[PDB]
């Protein structure tokens, strides 16, 4: 079931019961479409089943944005693949993360690079995904360079800017996630596609 | 045009704010005080948004090199032009060299500079504002140093009342509200918050008193905005602010108003915070009242 908070006096939350779920994403990712291209709605931030759409309105749009979520939520109406270097510098703990899910540096490399992952949401840091749903065998315990691949447990993703991470890196990537003067600034958008492709 | 002698510790270029990119993880950044920067823009003429330099703690000497017209708000730092004391919210004029030489402030700490033209810097996506973690905005994306120079702008002295700071701030309840005892609920709004030495442009971090949670159930990860009070299993209130993350999943016991966000960055590092309890209809009232202020603002 859904619900509708009001968080502060410029936006509202719009929720889902915490067993999360892949359909419930895809209705966020359409009605995410919907609400950014209209003049009252300055952002549309999805997160895990739930998304904040913040108000340029919000004295008048405030109670109605508890009646007018809910309903536009009853209604419910791209492929990129990512070159990895796994290993030797790129990935120090590629052989660390093959001892503990107990299969080679070639087996970990062969089914992380199988499943292709969908992009839930973006947050964190500029173009940074939040790839759900990583092989239950490929599960693993916690400045790392811009482009790193690595594992955090039941997370897996790219580490688009230099920042201190805690995850295991099992690779790192050429391809630029977040660059500011490209002419599409950030590479990945919610419900994309994300394949990541091995190289050495 | 504008040449610097000493920058001083934290000083930036801050514009009106980086929007519509809070989906791909970019904060909108900009003046934490922005009441303070739409003032000094306005006195100069610029649009109300326009890049200013956001000063942290004054000690701050810039030399002009193009005549024009200049102005300062925020916290007052004894701003001394070459031989006569000028004071804060005043469209004051500049010849060409000519030093203007802030102080540490005894009251307040950010303090905003603005000229006529503005500050002429590349506008990446859309906005000046300088992004300290992502590397991008201002001058390459990092603080002021001695020896740099700012390109003014083409442009194309009436004295403005500013805005008075305090330590209480309305703050509105919840999502998270109801999963605190009664003692944590009380202590938020009766219990003072003194400031860490952590806080800074990201998010403040608040001392005072241990706010137990009932419910020990995982949160999954929710779009933020600044000015939401998060409280992790330590139990200590952080604050965010215009730099913060995006994306949390922490629990958010308030959500401080827009109209008072203001206060927060005058705040010195030992000085406490008082949380005032506030409504829906004021809490809009007061957002309109400070954006119906900018206007009375505009027709001078």
């Amino acid at each position: 079931r859904a619900r509708c908070y009001l968080i502060g006096e410029t936006a509202v939350v719009l929720e889902l019961e915490p067993p999360v779920t892949l359909a419930s994403q895809k209705r966020i990712w359409r009605l995410a479409q919907r609400l950014v291209d209209m003049p009252n709605v300055v952002e549309a931030i999805p997160g895990m089943n739930n998304i904040t759409v913040i108000l340029r309105n919000p004295e008048s749009l405030a109670l109605d944005a508890i009646e007018r979520l809910q309903r536009w939520w009853e209604e419910s109406e791209r492929f990129i693949e990512i070159p990895v270097v796994y290993g030797g510098a790129g990935g120090p703990d590629l052989a660390v993360v093959a001892a503990h899910c107990g299969l080679s540096e070639k087996q970990v490399v062969e089914l992380h690079s199988s499943v292709e992952y969908v992009v839930w949401f973006l947050g964190f840091q500029p173009g940074f995904p939040y790839l759900g749903s990583l092989p239950e065998q490929l599960h693993t315990p916690r400045l790392v360079p811009a482009g790193s691949v690595g594992i955090g447990g039941p997370q897996t993703g790219v580490y688009p800017l230099a920042t201190p991470g805690g995850w295991q890196l099992i690779g790192h990537t050429s391809l630029s996630l977040f660059d500011p003067a490209r002419d599409e600034p950030i590479l990945l958008r919610p419900g994309d596609s994300v394949r990541f492709v091995p190289q050495k | 045009m504008l040449k610097i002698i000493r920058a001083g510790m934290y000083t930036t270029v801050q514009d009106g704010g980086r929007h519509g990119f809070r989906q791909s993880g970019i904060s909108h950044c900009g003046a934490l005080d922005m009441p303070a920067l739409r003032i000094a823009n306005l006195l100069v003429g610029n649009d109300a948004n326009a890049p200013a330099l956001e000063i942290t703690l004054g000690q701050l000497t810039v030399e002009f090199e193009t005549d024009g017209w200049f102005a300062l708000t925020g916290a007052g730092c004894e701003a001394r032009l070459d031989d006569n004391a000028v004071w804060t919210g005043w469209r004051l004029p500049m010849k060409a060299g000519q030093r203007l030489t802030l102080k540490r402030p005894q009251h307040g700490m950010r303090s905003y500079l603005a000229v006529a033209g503005g500050i002429d810097v590349p506008p990446v996506m859309g906005s000046c504002s300088t992004d300290l973690k992502v590397g991008i905005g201002g001058l390459e994306g990092r603080l002021l140093k001695d020896g740099d120079r700012l390109p003014i702008g083409k442009s194309k002295a009436q004295g403005v009342k500013q805005l008075l700071w305090g330590n209480r701030i309305r703050a509105l309840p919840g999502p998270e509200y109801h999963e605190f005892d009664r003692a944590s609920q009380d202590a938020f709004w009766r219990s003072p918050w003194q400031l860490s030495s952590q806080s800074n442009r990201m998010g403040y971090r608040l001392q005072g008193q241990i706010l137990k949670r009932t419910t020990d159930r995982e949160l999954l990860s929710h779009g933020l905005l600044p000015g939401v009070v998060q409280v992790p299993h330590n139990g200590q209130p952080i604050v965010l602010m215009n730099d913060a993350q995006t994306t949390g999943g922490y629990p958010r016991i308030a959500c401080i108003i827009e109209a008072d966000m203001y206060h927060l960055a005058q705040i010195p590092l030992g000085q406490p915070i008082h949380f005032v309890q506030c409504s829906l209809e004021e809490a809009l009232k007061a957002r309109q009242d400070q954006q119906r202020y900018f206007e009375q603002l505009a027709w001078r």
